[PDB]
């Protein structure tokens, strides 16, 4: 399916992704097109913080769903 | 959500 | 008199006030509006978290002021 | 060297530093300039905070780099 993935700049990048694709492997699609550390990024879907580990079909997340990228700072 | 920058929240 | 408050979807709310209205009357008027509890709610304007008993006149918001809202994020 | 930093209202100062320079003396340089007590500046690069005992060389940080000062929120999750 595709979604889409809107940055702090206004950009909005659109994603081939399956659902069984995890959060991780989502980051790791950004990290690919934008240049961001996976884990300097959070996804948040509907204001809800997506977590690593989980699938996309876990949230439901289904096609042209947007997520929302934001800023994580790395520790130390 | 634990922070805020010029113009947008960030995670941290 | 109006004021802006700007969503992290970039969207725009705008409220009526008075000068003399708090900060806690302001995230009422949005929870009226828009469904969002007053707990889940931060108002930031000019570099500060905005504290729920001050008056918009106590911080220098005026007429077409805006603020940023930044909600609190979901889990699960 | 010259860098940049991005204050909480988007305001951009630029400093003169070097690489030397600890993140406490950077913070006493922004005070002169904008008036921000060090006591509430929180500085990042690339998504790292700072830490005032460190060193700009440290933290990779070169001519032109922009810092952003951050706010820490009140009862933030």
């Amino acid at each position: 399916m595709q979604i889409f993935v809107k940055t702090l700049t206004g950009k909005t990048i659109t994603l081939e992704v399956e659902p069984s694709d995890t959060i991780e492997n989502v980051k790791a699609k950004i990290q690919d097109k934008e240049g961001i550390p996976p884990d300097q990024q959070r996804l948040i879907f509907a204001g809800k913080q997506l977590e690593d580990g989980r699938t996309l079909s876990d949230y439901n997340i289904q096609k042209e769903s947007t997520l929302h990228l934001v800023l994580r700072l790395r520790g130390g | 959500x634990q922070y805020w920058x010029y113009a947008t929240g960030v995670c941290g």
